[PDB]
């Protein structure tokens, strides 16, 4: 009997992740659900090209929460649009509950896997996804007959599936007992990286735009006053150092202050000279 | 007298359709206003 390898990866595209995050935040504090479109490239790869949200239902997040008619018309209209990808799986948001599958989640995942054996149930935490870390895991299932007899849920052929460690919160809620966490990887080509770089790419202007001069003098005065106080502290510390065998430091904070003063002053001076030169009447 | 007849036809079409959208609004209202208050 074939067994899914532990090296299988869920290749979630960048815009799919963005849409999942935005929809999950939008539904807070409720739970949202949407269907994931993509293609199962092979046994060891699941590619999630795109994901579309679904209307909020009073049931919550269940298999009655996915309605047939909206799903059908959405799929047909996207196929007409240019995205003829089969539904790979479903996603729902556990707001602040961590990433795991509840009993209703497991029931919905069994319903989805009835359609196709390969079907992930990736969930996302919209509020725990604070800037930096993104809390999103993907679980498929564990067949009951598979676990009861004795075999491991997944065959292992490499260290790819063991790079990340499971969480206690997921483990208690049935991880490695009813479902396994599939390693998640983000498909991000150079084009989308460059496009997303425009979010914080300031402009061609601020590289030449001088900061306010009076504000610059006020900032310099403040930092030099801090320099004076920190220099008094450093002198006192050094005077203690001689009466000290090897046994916050003013020196370090002084170093950070001198660094910020240096960069600010040098940047302002160089920018002033450049505006003097290039921004000329001639 | 023809333009008002055309307006009557368009207004009855509008009534017939926005009956359906108001019923859909009611369905979504109940979808939030379900039961366990």
């Amino acid at each position: 009997a074939p067994a899914v390898d532990t090296a299988e990866q869920v290749y979630i595209s960048s815009l799919a992740l963005l849409k999942m995050l935005k929809h999950g935040r939008a539904g807070v504090p409720m739970e949202v659900m949407g269907l994931m479109l993509g293609e199962f490239v092979d046994d060891y790869t699941v590619r999630v090209i795109d994901v579309f949200a679904m209307p909020q239902s009073g049931t919550g997040v269940s298999v009655e929460a996915v309605d047939p008619v909206f799903q059908a018309k959405m799929l047909d209209m996207l196929k007409q649009t240019g995205r003829p990808e089969m539904v790979v799986g479903w996603y729902h948001s556990h707001p602040g509950f961590g990433c795991w599958l509840s009993g209703v989640d497991i029931n919905t995942q069994q319903s989805f896997e009835a359609l196709s054996e390969r079907a992930v149930a990736v969930v996302v935490d919209p509020i725990q996804s604070v800037k930096g870390k993104v809390v999103i895991d993907a679980f498929r299932l564990i067949n009951a007959n598979m676990m009861v007899l004795g075999h491991e849920p997944r065959q292992t052929t490499s260290n790819l599936g063991h790079l990340n460690k499971p969480s206690i919160q997921a483990l208690i809620h049935g991880l490695n007992r009813h479902y396994y966490s599939i390693t998640i990887n983000y498909r991000k080509n150079e084009l989308e990286q460059k496009m997303l770089l425009n979010l914080h790419k300031k402009s061609w202007m601020e590289g030449l735009t001088l900061q306010d001069y009076s504000e610059h003098c006020k900032h310099n005065e403040s930092v030099v006053k801090e320099m004076l106080e920190l220099a008094k502290n450093y002198n006192k510390a050094v005077e203690e150092e001689d009466k000290m065998t090897p046994e916050q430091d003013p020196k370090r904070h002084l170093e950070e202050h001198v660094d910020v003063l240096m960069t600010s002053n040098i940047v302002q001076c160089l920018a002033a000279m450049l505006d003097t030169v290039v921004f000329k009447l001639i | 007298i023809k333009i008002m007849k055309s307006e009557v036809l368009r207004v009855t079409h509008e009534l017939q359709a926005m009956k359906d959208k108001i019923k859909e609004n009611s369905e979504k209202i109940k979808v939030n206003k379900t039961l366990p208050y």
